RNA sequence: GAAAUUGUUGAAAGGGAAGGGCAUUUGAUCAGACA
RNA sequence: CGUGGAGGUCAGUGACGAAGCCUAGACCGUAAGGUCGGGUCGAACGGCCUCUAGUGCAGAUCUUGGUGGUAGUAGCAAAUAUUCAAAUGAGAACUUUGAAGACUGAAGUGGGGAAAGGUUCCACGUCAACAGCAGUUGGACGUGGGUUAGUCGAUCCUAAGA
RNA sequence: GUGAACAGCCUCUAGUUGAUAGAAUAAUGUAGAUAAGGGAAGUCGGCAAAAUAGAUCCGUAACUUCGGGAUAAGGAUUGGC
RNA sequence: GCGUUGGAUUGUUCACCCACUAAUAGGGAUACCCUACUGAU
RNA sequence: UUGGCGGAAAGGCCUUGGGUGCUUGCUGGCGAAUUGCAAUGUCAUUUUGCGUGGGGAUAAAUCAUUUGUAUACGACUUAGAUGUACAACGGGGUAUUGUAAGCAGUAGAGUAGCCUUGUUGUUACGAUCUGCUGAGAUUAAGCCUUUGUUGUCUGAUUUGU
C-alpha cells in the first residue's frame, strides 16, 4: 500500500499553553505522531529543510499552520519492524488557507 | 521494593496496583531465555511446550564507589548488583493398613450380611 | 469566632456517580392520579433575564428587574421498567423487576462498557420470555400488585436528541406519588415504550430542588478550599484535600420558563415579538443547541455545562409567597456568550455592521 | 567457607503486634523392642 | 563442666576420610556441657591422672571487619536550549559530519603567560573499571611519537636582607 | 551600533552548544509579576514590595566652622519628518 | 442550640478610653521515619 | 400428580389422585455365633475434584487508543468493528483585535531642482494623511455548525457456580 499525500497541520490548536524552550520540538514530535494517526506507521523520518521551516522563527515563534508532504514508502531489507515506513518534507507557498487534504498523482 | 511508587493500570491483570517498566533488567534477562532457547535446541528439544520452571537471582558484591557532601564527608554510593539463574523445562502433560481383630470382625460381617 | 468550614458535607469525597442520587422524595398522596416526582437532564450554560414584579409589599413591586437564570436540556423521557420496595425491619427491598419488551440501543449501550467489541445480547432471554401470553411477566406483575406499598419507575434519556455526543442513556429510578399501586403499575405498563414531557411533570409559578454533582477543581488546598486564612489531630482542623465533583442539594429554586422545542420563538416574550430561540449566538459555550423543550430557572444549579442533573418538585408544601408568585417575562438575553456579547441575531448583526468586503 | 543478611522452592500461619511459659489437638517427622 | 598448651598413659582414632561446620534427627546429664546418626570436608586429633596459663562474654556512647531496615526513598532542578537526516557500529536524548536555532558579545564561554601541576600535549587501538545517566566518545586504559636557540630567559649585578 | 561609558542590551572575528533526559500542570513551595475600591487601618516595628530616578530651562530656605548643605525642595519640557 | 467587634497605649501580661452592634460574659484544654488527620486505588 | 397458602431474612406449610413399598395391630417359621469379656466400633454432612451416561447455552471485562463533564499517579466519565459512524483539514457562525502587504493621489509645513522662468511651473526628496479596508490576521487547544474532500474502523490479555 505504498501511498502519498498531502496534509495540512494546525499548529495553534497543538501547541497552545507550553514552554516557550520546547514549542518548537515539541512540534516535530507531534507531526511524527500525526503522520503515526493519519498514516498508520510508527518509524517516521523527516527533511532538515523542514527542520529549518519549524525553526526559522526561534522556538517561540512558531508558525500556527504549515503544509506537508508525506511519502509512505516500502523499506530496506531487515529493518525489522515493518517494509514500510514514512518520510515528511514541506511544500512551499504564501499561505497553507484553502487548502486540504489529496493524493498526488503519481510521476 | 514497592514504596513510593506511583500507581498505574497495566498489573490489573495481574491483580496489583504498583507497577514499573524496567530496560536494563529486561535486557539481561531475555539475553538470558535466548540463550537457554538456544541451548535447549542444541540438545534437541521442543520450544513450543517449553515453559520456565525455575528463576533464581540473588545479591552480589558491591562496587565500592564514591560521591561528596555536606560537613565534608565521604558517604558512600555504590550498586546492587545480581546473580541471575534459570531453569527451563519440557511441560509434561502428566499403602497397606495395620488394623486390629475388632475392626476386621466387623467387616467380614458386611461381607457376611452382603447377599 | 466561627469555624473555617461546615460540618454536614464532612467527608469531602468525590461522589461515586455523576447521576446525583436521589434520596428524598415526599411521601404519597393516595387520592389524586399518579405525578411523576423527578426528571432529568443536562445542564446548558447560562442566561440572564429581567422580569417585571408581582412582589406585594416589597421595594421592588411591579418594578423590572434583571436576575440570572440557568438552562438545561429535557428531551422527552422514555420508560422501560419498573420496581417494587417493600418495608421491612431492615428498610427496603428490590423484589423486581420488570423491562418492557424492546430496549434502545441507548441503554443497551450503556450496561455494556465496550459496546463495540459486545455481542449486543443484554435483553435476548428477556424478550423470548415475553412469550405468547407474557405469563412468567405476568406472575412477576401481579406479586408487585399486592406486595410494595411504593413502587418506581425506571427511565432513560434519548440522550442522541442533544448536541452533545456521549452515545450512552443515564438511567433512573423515580417514585410516584399517586396511590392504587395496581393502578400505577397498570399506568405505567401503558407508558412502557412510551415518553414524558417536562410540562407534564411541571410548569411555571413552581419551586424545585435541583441534585446534581458539582465541578471539580482538583486537590486544592486550604486556602482556597475552606476560605481559611494564610500565614492529637482532629478531623475539623481544616486540613487541604479534594475539592469539587461532591453530591449537593439545592432547593427553593424557582422556575421561569417550561420551553418547548417545537414551540419556535422560544425567547419570546410577550414583549420582544422576534422570532429567535433562545439558543444565543455562537451556539452554548461547550453546549451545543436546545432543540427541544427546556427549562429556566433562577440561581444557579451546582454543575458545570453539560453536566446532568436531577430535578424533585420541592418535596413538601411550600408556605412562603415566592412559592406561589406569578412569573411575567419581559425579556431574554440572547446573546453569545463567547465575548462580551453585544446582538441577540445575525440579522441584526448585518443590520448594525452594514455589507462587507465578503458578503459581496 | 559458619552468622547477621538475601533469594527460589516445599510446608504452615496471619483482622491494630510479635516472641516466651503450663497442657493438649491437627499436620510433618523420628529412635528404641517384640525374638 | 569447658578452652589453648605441657609431663605421663590408652602398644588409642585416623584416607575404608581426623578436625571444623550444617542439621525442627536420636541419647545423656537438673545445669554448665557431653555423646550419636546423616550431609559437606580433606589431615590431623582425642579419653583419663596431673601441670601451667594471655583460659569462658549480650552488654563497656566498647574495638576491627562485615551486613541490614530506612529505600529503588530523599535526590541527580542555578548556570536560558536544543532540533532533523546520513555514517560508524550490534546498540545512539549524548560520538563525528552536514542543514537550521541559540549563547559568551571583546573588564569574553577567545588567544597567550606567571606560580603550581607534570606527559595531561598528538596519533593509533580499546571500554572491565572512571567521566555521580548512558557512552561507539574523553584530560580515563595500553602502546608509541613529540619539547631543537650566539640573539627570549635563568647564569651576571646589587637592593631590603641573610 | 547603543549610549557618558570599560554600565546593561544586540552583533562580527574566534569558541562552546557542556550542566542526566522524557511525559505530564494537583496543591504548596522558590524566584519573578499583575490586581479593582480604600490607601500602613495591619503590624512591637513603613521589615520587605512600590513610588521619583536619566538630560535641559527657571528655582532651591533656615543654619553654618561661610567653605557648604544641594541631584535640595519643587514646577514645565523630552518622539518622528 | 448560635453568636460575642474595629481602633487608640507600653519589650513587657500590670494599668484604662473612643465608637459600633443584640451583646461586644467568664474559663480550661531535623522531619522520607510508625501513629493520627485530610484525601485516593 | 392435583389445587392452594405464604415477601419480614418467603426457599417452606398444606391438600386431591393414584402408584409404590413396610407395618411391631395379632400369631408363626428360618438366620444371627468367631469382634472370642470392652476398646467411638465408624452409619451422619460441608466443600471440591476426576471419571461416569443424559439434557442445556454457546459472553463480557481489562489493557492499548481517543476524549475530559474528571484529573497528583491511579481512578470517575465518554467514543471506536463498515455506519443517523469516528477523526484530520477546509467552509460557514460567533467572538478577539482594530483597518494589512501591494500600490495610487490636484492632501502633504517644507528644501532643492533639470530650466519650457512659473504666476498650483512641473520634476525631486519627504513624517504622515486620503482610497481598494470594519480591512487584514486568529478562532479550540476543555465554543457552535457541517449532505465538502481524504483516511481509520478486528492489536495484546484475563476470567467459570
Amino acid at each position: 500500500d505504498v501511498v502519498t499525500r498531502e496534509y495540512t497541520i494546525n499548529l495553534h490548536k497543538r501547541l497552545h499553553g507550553v514552554s516557550f524552550k520546547k514549542r518548537a520540538p515539541r512540534a516535530v514530535k507531534e507531526i511524527k505522531k500525526f503522520a503515526k494517526l493519519h498514516m498508520g506507521t510508527d518509524d517516521v523520518r523527516l527533511a532538515p529543510e523542514l527542520n529549518q521551516a519549524i525553526w526559522k522563527r526561534g522556538v517561540k515563534g512558531v508558525e500556527y499552520r504549515l503544509r506537508l508532504r508525506i511519502s509512505r514508502k516500502r523499506n530496506e531489507e531487515e529493518d525489522a519492524k515493518n517494509p514500510l515506513f514514512s518520510y515528511v518534507e514541506p511544500v512551499l507557498v504564501a499561505s497553507a488557507k484553502g487548502l486540504q487534504t489529496v493524493v498526488v498523482e503519481e510521476d | 521494593f514497592n514504596s513510593s511508587i506511583g500507581r498505574t493500570a497495566q498489573g490489573k491483570e495481574f491483580g496489583v496496583t504498583k507497577a514499573r517498566w524496567p530496560a536494563k533488567s529486561v535486557k539481561f534477562v531475555q539475553g538470558l531465555l535466548q540463550n537457554a532457547a538456544a541451548n535447549a535446541e542444541a540438545k534437541g528439544l521442543d520450544a513450543t511446550k517449553l515453559y520456565v520452571s525455575h528463576i533464581q537471582v540473588n545479591q552480589a558484591p558491591k562496587q565500592r564507589r564514591r560521591t561528596y557532601r555536606a560537613h565534608g564527608r565521604i558517604n558512600k554510593y555504590e550498586s546492587s548488583p545480581s546473580h541471575i539463574e534459570l531453569v527451563v523445562t519440557e511441560k509434561e502433560e502428566a499403602k497397606v493398613v495395620r488394623l486390629t481383630s475388632r475392626q476386621r470382625g466387623r467387616i467380614a460381617a458386611q461381607k457376611r450380611i452382603a447377599a | 469566632a466561627p469555624r473555617h468550614g461546615h460540618l454536614g458535607f464532612l467527608p469531602r469525597k468525590r461522589a461515586a456517580s455523576i447521576r446525583a442520587r436521589v434520596k428524598a422524595f415526599p411521601k404519597d398522596d393516595r387520592s389524586k392520579p399518579v405525578a411523576l416526582t423527578s426528571f432529568l437532564g443536562y445542564k446548558a450554560g447560562m442566561t440572564t433575564i429581567v422580569r417585571d414584579l408581582d412582589r406585594p409589599g416589597s421595594k421592588f413591586h411591579k418594578r423590572e428587574v434583571v436576575e440570572a437564570v440557568t438552562v438545561v436540556d429535557t428531551p422527552p423521557v422514555v420508560v422501560v421498567g419498573v420496581v417494587g420496595y417493600v418495608e421491612t425491619p431492615r428498610g427496603l427491598r428490590s423484589l423486581t423487576t420488570v423491562w418492557a419488551e424492546h430496549l434502545s440501543d441507548e441503554v443497551k449501550r450503556r450496561f455494556y462498557k465496550n459496546w463495540y467489541k459486545s455481542k449486543k445480547k443484554a435483553f435476548t432471554k428477556y424478550s423470548a420470555k415475553y412469550a405468547q401470553d407474557g405469563a412468567g411477566i405476568e406472575r412477576e406483575l401481579a406479586r408487585i400488585k399486592k406486595y410494595a406499598s411504593v413502587v418506581r419507575v425506571l427511565v432513560h434519556t434519548q440522550i442522541r436528541k442533544t448536541p452533545l455526543a456521549q452515545k450512552k442513556a443515564h438511567l433512573a429510578e423515580i417514585q410516584l406519588n399517586g396511590g392504587s399501586i395496581s393502578e400505577k403499575v397498570d399506568w405505567a405498563r401503558e407508558h412502557f415504550e412510551k415518553t414524558v414531557a417536562v410540562d407534564s411533570v411541571f410548569e411555571q409559578n413552581e419551586m424545585i430542588d435541583a441534585i446534581a454533582v458539582t465541578k471539580g477543581h482538583g486537590f486544592e488546598g486550604v486556602t482556597h478550599r475552606w476560605g481559611t486564612k494564610k500565614l492529637h489531630v482532629m478531623w475539623s482542623v481544616a486540613r487541604a484535600g479534594q475539592r469539587g465533583y461532591h453530591s449537593r442539594t439545592s432547593i427553593n429554586h424557582k422556575i421561569y420558563r417550561v420551553g418547548k422545542g417545537d414551540d419556535e420563538a422560544n425567547g419570546a416574550t410577550s414583549f420582544d415579538r422576534t422570532k429567535k430561540t433562545i439558543t444565543p449566538m455562537g451556539g452554548f459555550v461547550h453546549y451545543g443547541e436546545i432543540k427541544n423543550d427546556f427549562i429556566m430557572v433562577k440561581g444557579c444549579i451546582p454543575g458545570n455545562r453539560k453536566r446532568i442533573v436531577t430535578l424533585r418538585k420541592s418535596l413538601y408544601t411550600n408556605t412562603s409567597r415566592k412559592a406561589l408568585e406569578e412569573v411575567s417575562l419581559k425579556w431574554i438575553d440572547t446573546a453569545s456568550k463567547f465575548g462580551k456579547g453585544r446582538f441577540q441575531t445575525p440579522a441584526e448583526k448585518h443590520a448594525f455592521m452594514g455589507t462587507l468586503k465578503k458578503d459581496l
